[PDB]
């Protein structure tokens, strides 16, 4: 369209304009936009200011460039060159500049400068194929709007539900009262949460200390308003720090089931994110499923082929046989390095020198590696060198020919780079491996602007809250953005999703505490991972991708009574009773009462069992058993049992659950499953050995880096771990007038890099991304041997953490992914009346003018249920009382209208009306109790006037429909629950004693404790969702004394009740970790391997618009032709749809 | 580089030996080649062969003509083809440039042609000595096994 125009000299600038240079200078400003401004990051603290003091005037400098090249838009295309995307974007910064300085120079204020951080999306302005890959991403939001607001129906239902009971329990949140010792009782009348702490105590001080607040002092969590709520609800659904939501209502009752409600929420936010996996996977299959070098490597090889004193060598370029049996002999030579990579390091503090003459042997095998570089040298002179990874190893043999110069240790270290000339061996692994680096070519351009993202998000942050930064009292304060590289840490934190709460928390603490103004600041972080993860989950698509691509490329007698079905059928009564009897041990106290006929039940089991076994070996088993999983499983049933109770620890009765487990192998669904389980771990078990050496290298790399550090003191005033000896103050809060002893230092820092072992472990916590960033911290307070400190001394050590979190983002992704094309693989098994005036108000109801309007009346109760607000005092109460009062009866009578209806049928016929029935009912029954008022079940019945929003989802058509299919898919998976069930079920029992007596108190051990079973259910559930389980871990290594109060052992006390049992939990992390790999895969089947070809179909055909047409059908009969005549016109109108 | 393979392994029961006569040519006007290659000698190399093959050691005729297994399938020598594939031709041309390629890309492209099923028994597709020389000694090693039963002696 353009606007005024004009020839003359506007069309010369233009034609100049329509050359080359000008872009590149465009975009080399931006960089030096880039640059200057994230040196501007540094610092900030309000005022002061130093360098970019100067800068201040170049950002005009940028306008003014920016604003000439708007002098060029004048002759571009006006109207007409809005139609760009790109272009509209940069049109819209260029108003936010000229705004900006606009607006600055009256000023001779800071959302000015906030403004000044839009320019970086310019540099993507001026990259082709971005625009292509955000053209992409925005393609990936629609097929997900639905869950997205299905996300946002819970963050909402359960809102509104919190904005009952736990607002009923926002009655206790607000308040406290204590006294004395932090002593005070916990869910029986005068309780309240706790703050969190070493100690806790929070002085107000209200008698002797306070007790309890967590509004503010744990930072906004209060379901008072209801948009705290739904904050509580969003870091409640991320699945970090949630627990504490828990332990802090349950300190305040009760436990009830505060429960129910967390499990639901987590179970189901579980539930639909795997969802959110499975649109993308979905829009994997779909670009997929129509989707679906050896020239010059001849050219090479036979070149190579008429390639083919010193002529000795010549002859010993393919001589001789020996050089095969000189390679069985090249696997001792590493091997003697991959105990020296350890020994060399092993151990740590100058403890043990190993080494004693270990530097010889890599002298001797720098020699053997040496001499077949050089004999290979002579094999073919500059054509060996014509490969680059010979002269590579020859550099690398050579490297370790050299000497110990010089002063840099991490050139020694560099020997275990070295190592990685083993890795040569793995034949064809190394093949997929190259297929797997093949993908990274791929995604890299879309990890640039995940790169980008981080960038513009991390100065912004720079220049929010670390442009304020400011918090006095107390430390550690953490990661917060005072300065740019902290800034990358911590974005790259909240990334992960790790503890990104106590940012937050910093986050709006830092403007004052929750308001108004300030509250908006939480915006950021709910903008941030949301689209942030989400930006991650986008990335799996492309390796959904890539890796497709990679897949796109009188004995008889007794033998009578074995077999007999009867005898199966005193089998199936003996299996519930004795399934009875396990549950009724199930309790840790069903042992103290008779449990013995119990024992002869199991007994009986395992002998027909036994029996069985002794039936099948009979028949071509043996050699047959040992190759068979079921036979070889009985005769493992019977020996395993048989072992002693002495000698190496055993407990029969635990084995009593396992006896009908064999029933399960009757089901087939799970057999399905199953074999794909056993065919993947097949399908990707060399990128497991990959991981692994991972942890070998990683290893190596930080023992020989780390080892003399984290032996920390306390705090960094003494330094030297050695130096440390006897008391240290502590101040509590900050102020200089409460000073309290401490036998302080010094500190084991929990995960020593002293050892390699010590490395899988502490190693593998990072990998768990939990509790990583404490370690980080302390890792980049290093130096030298035994000393810590300071503040952020050191800080390139912090670039190591993340380089290895970088690569599990890569194989761990990988791993998921791999499972996913077999089942994908797998899916492809797979495939292989009325009258009288009832007329006339049927009439007026059935034509659902009705429909909006109770509709509207519905929202409006929604808005009325928004009406929560907790605060003081009255009024408003009786307000909300007569509006209950309204929607009651306005329902309750709608619902009499539905009743003058088919009655017969309108009291069911289409089911959802029946609920309304029960919603009416606990609707009017809670009003009668309101009536009665002048009662706690009340709130629980108030739930049902809650439920009332659901009705909105009756509404939500082709929406619910989704929820259909989640429906139809939830049954078949549910068998393996019960092993979700039971893999609990046996290691809380199994830990129910063995961890069990380890003492309440205020550990990782207090509300969570592991006392009775249903609790151990719970330490055991933290586990399943990666919250803080290592801190529980480091408690159990040792413990306390019994449960002080039990029977202890005898004078014997002082902590040692407990003992090392690692492998309880890290076995655990694991058996947890497939079974869930088991889940996905599960829920995958059921629903994806249909859902997703419904998503397919909803998408382009009509499968579900015919039901409609059905409904259509409805308005007809059976015939005849008149029928078809009658039914005319809606098909003469329903084909045009 | 191929018979230096056979030979060294094969010391002491390969007989290499090279053939001057065209053996292709073997099979009232008397029949007369009008080749050099005299059809009388050719007789006299038939009976070289069926002596030397007498006494049960491994051959490996270096034939010179024999630029294509059919030629020999009128003789009842029933030789032991090898095929030394080299499927692209852009790769022979590389070849012999890097030290008469057209005529070698038409003879090549021929052999491209040809049966692997029936008209060669070993194909020689591997770029490397040392893999295809262990498949070929492996065949002849088989076809060793499968002429020296144990019953014999
Ligand atoms: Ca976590």
């Amino acid at each position: 369209f353009c606007l005024t125009l004009q020839n003359p000299l506007r069309k010369a600038c233009i034609s100049i304009v329509e050359w080359k240079p000008f872009e590149t200078i465009i975009l080399l400003t931006i960089f030096a936009n880039c640059v200057a401004l994230a040196v501007y990051l540094p610092m900030p603290e309000d005022d002061n200011n130093s360098l970019n003091l100067g800068l201040e005037k170049l950002e005009y400098f940028f306008l003014t460039v920016f604003s000439i090249e708007a002098a060029m838009k004048i002759i571009a295309y006006g109207f007409l060159f809005h139609q760009d995307a790109y272009l509209r974007s940069g049109w819209n910064v260029l108003d936010f500049i000229i705004v900006f300085l606009g607006v600055f120079t009256a000023i001779l204020v800071k959302a000015l400068r906030a403004f000044r951080v839009l320019r970086p999306l310019r540099l993507v302005s001026g990259v082709p194929s971005l625009q292509v890959v955000l053209n992409s991403i925005f393609k990936a939001m629609l097929p997900l709007f639905h869950i997205a607001l299905l996300v946002l129906f819970m963050v909402i239902i359960y809102a509104i539900i919190g904005l009952e009971l736990f607002k009923g329990k926002m009655h206790k949140t607000c308040y406290y009262i204590g006294t004395d010792i932090v002593a005070t009782v916990e869910n029986e009348k005068p309780s309240p949460c706790a703050r969190t702490g070493s100690g806790r105590p929070c002085t107000i001080n209200g008698s002797e200390c306070r007790g309890g607040w967590p509004g503010p002092n744990h930072g906004i969590t209060h379901f008072d308003n209801f948009g705290f709520s739904m904050l509580t609800v969003y870091q409640c659904i991320t699945m970090e720090g949630w627990t504490d939501v828990l332990y802090w209502v349950n300190d305040a009752i009760g436990n009830e089931w505060p429960w129910i409600y967390f499990v639901t929420l987590i179970l189901l936010g579980s539930f639909f994110i795997l969802n959110l996996v499975l649109g993308v996977l979905s829009g994997e299959f779909t670009k997929e499923r129509e989707k679906a070098q050896q020239l010059e490597e001849d050219l090479r090889g036979y070149m190579s082929w008429i390639t083919q004193c010193h002529d000795l060598v010549k002859s010993r370029v393919f001589y001789w046989l020996v050089i095969l049996i000189v390679a069985l002999n090249t696997l001792s030579i590493a091997s003697e390095h991959h105990n020296q990579p350890l020994w060399l390091t092993h151990l740590q503090d100058i403890a043990n020198r190993v080494l004693l003459s270990l530097f010889t042997i890599e002298m001797l095998l720098k020699m053997y590696g040496l001499g077949l570089r050089q004999y290979f040298m002579s094999i073919f002179n500059r054509f060996d060198c014509f490969v680059v990874c010979s002269g590579i190893l020859e550099l690398l043999l050579v490297e370790s020919g050299a000497m110990t110069p010089l002063g840099i240790s991490v050139l020694r270290c560099i020997r275990l780079l070295r190592l990685f000339k083993i890795t040569k061996y793995w034949t064809s692994l190394s093949n997929l491996v190259a297929s797997l680096l093949n993908s990274i070519r791929s995604i890299a351009s879309l990890l640039l602007l995940l790169f980008l993202f981080i960038i513009i998000f991390a100065l912004l942050g720079m220049q929010l809250f670390g442009g304020r930064y400011d918090f006095e009292d107390t430390e550690v304060r953490r990661s917060n953005f005072d300065n740019f590289p902290q800034a990358l840490i911590s974005v790259f934190q909240v990334l992960t999703g790790e503890d990104w709460n106590s940012v937050m928390y910093n986050g709006i603490m830092a403007y004052g505490g929750p308001s108004y103004p300030g509250v908006l600041v939480c915006i950021y972080f709910i903008i941030l991972f949301v689209c942030g993860n989400y930006i991650l989950l986008n990335v799996f698509l492309a390796i959904a991708v890539d890796n497709l691509a990679e897949a796109e490329s009188a004995t008889w007698f007794t033998n009578f009574i074995l077999l007999f079905i009867l005898l199966s059928s005193a089998a199936l009564a003996a299996e519930d009773p004795i399934r009875a009897e396990s549950v009724r041990n199930q309790i840790l106290g069903y042992f103290d009462i008779a449990f013995t006929s119990v024992f002869t039940v199991e007994i009986v089991l395992k002998m027909t069992t036994y029996g069985a076994f002794l039936h099948k070996g009979s028949f071509c088993r043996n050699y047959f058993n040992i190759l068979d999983l079921l036979v070889v499983a009985v005769s493992l049933i019977s020996m395993g049992l048989e072992s002693s109770t002495i000698s190496v620890v055993k407990i029969l009765r635990v084995l009593r659950v396992l006896r009908p487990l064999r029933a399960i192998n009757r089901a087939k669904g799970l057999k399905h499953v199953v074999q794909c389980v056993f065919v993947a771990i097949r399908t990707i078990g060399n990128i497991v050995l990959v991981t692994t050496l991972l942890q070998f290298m990683f290893a190596c790399i930080g023992v020989q880096l780390f080892k003399g550090k984290f032996f920390s003191c306390n705090d960094l005033s003494k330094m030297t771990e050695e130096e440390c000896r006897g008391y240290y103050y502590v101040y509590k809060d900050g102020d200089p007038t409460q000073m309290e002893l401490r036998p302080r230092q010094w500190i084991h820092n929990d995960f020593h890099f002293d050892n390699v072992l010590s490395a899988m472990m502490s190693l593998f916590t990072v990998s768990t991304f939990e509790g990583w960033p404490q370690l980080l911290y302390r890792a980049i307070d290093s130096n030298e041997e035994d000393m810590g400190p300071v503040y952020n001394n050191r800080v390139e050590m912090a670039i190591f953490f993340i380089i290895y979190i970088i690569l599990i983002a890569f194989f761990m992704m990988n791993i998921f992914v791999g499972f996913v094309i077999v089942t994908f693989q797998e899916q492809g098994e797979t495939e292989y009346p009325k009258n009288p005036y009832q007329y006339q108000v049927w009439y007026v109801v059935t034509s659902s003018y009705f429909e909006y309007l109770m509709f509207a009346l519905i929202m409006l109760n929604t808005i009325c249920l928004g009406m929560q607000h907790y605060h003081q005092s009255e009024e408003m109460n009786h307000i909300s009382d007569i509006l209950n009062v309204a929607f009651t009866i306005i329902f309750t009578l709608e619902m009499i209208l539905k009743l003058l209806a088919f009655k017969a049928r309108g009291y069911f016929g289409d089911p959802w009306n029946v609920f309304d029935f029960l919603i009416v009912i606990g609707s009017i029954i809670d009003v009668i109790l309101s009536e009665i008022d002048t009662r706690i079940s009340s709130a629980f019945f108030r739930l049902f006037r809650v439920m009332r929003l659901i009705k909105l989802l009756s509404r939500a058509e082709g929406v619910r429909t989704l929820l259909w299919t989640f429906i139809k898919s939830f049954q078949a998976l549910p068998y393996v629950a019960l092993l979700i069930v039971m893999l609990f079920f046996i290691y809380a029992v199994i830990g129910m004693q063995m961890f069990g007596k380890i003492a309440l108190v205020d550990g990782t051990n207090r509300n969570n404790n592991f006392q009775t079973f249903p609790q151990a259910v719970l330490l055991l559930f933290r586990c399943a969702t990666g919250e803080a389980w290592q801190e529980i871990l480091l408690a159990c290594s040792y413990g306390k004394l019994c449960d002080p109060e039990s029977d202890y052992a005898p004078g014997e006390e002082y902590t040692c009740g407990t003992n090392f049992a690692y492998y309880y939990f890290i076995s655990f992390y694991m058996l947890c970790a497939f079974l869930i790999i088991n889940l996905f895969v599960a829920v995958i089947m059921d629903n994806f391997d249909y859902l997703t070809r419904d998503w397919s179909i909803l998408g382009x055909x009509x499968x579900x618009x015919x039901x409609x047409x059905x409904x259509x059908x409805x308005x007809x009969x059976x015939x005849x032709x008149x029928x078809x005549x009658x039914x005319x016109x809606x098909x003469x109108x329903x084909x045009x749809x | 580089a191929l018979f230096d393979f056979l030979k060294h392994r094969f010391e002491g029961r390969i007989s290499i030996t090279r053939v001057t006569a065209d053996i292709s040519l073997a099979k009232a006007i008397i029949e007369r080649s009008n080749t050099r290659s005299s059809l009388a000698e050719v007789q006299s190399e038939i009976e070289r062969i069926f002596e030397l093959a007498r006494t049960l050691q491994l051959v490996v005729l270096d034939a010179d003509t024999i630029n294509h297994p059919a030629q020999l399938s009128k003789t009842s020598l029933a030789p032991i083809i090898v095929y030394v594939k080299i499927s692209s031709p852009k790769v022979l041309q590389r070849l012999i440039k890097s030290r008469h390629l057209n005529v070698q890309m038409v003879a090549a492209d021929k052999l491209a042609q040809c049966p692997p099923q029936e008209s060669f028994d070993v194909i020689l597709d591997e770029n490397q000595l040392e893999d295809a020389c262990e498949h070929l000694a492996d065949y002849l090693e088989a076809y060793w096994k499968a002429t020296h039963p144990p019953s014999s002696n």
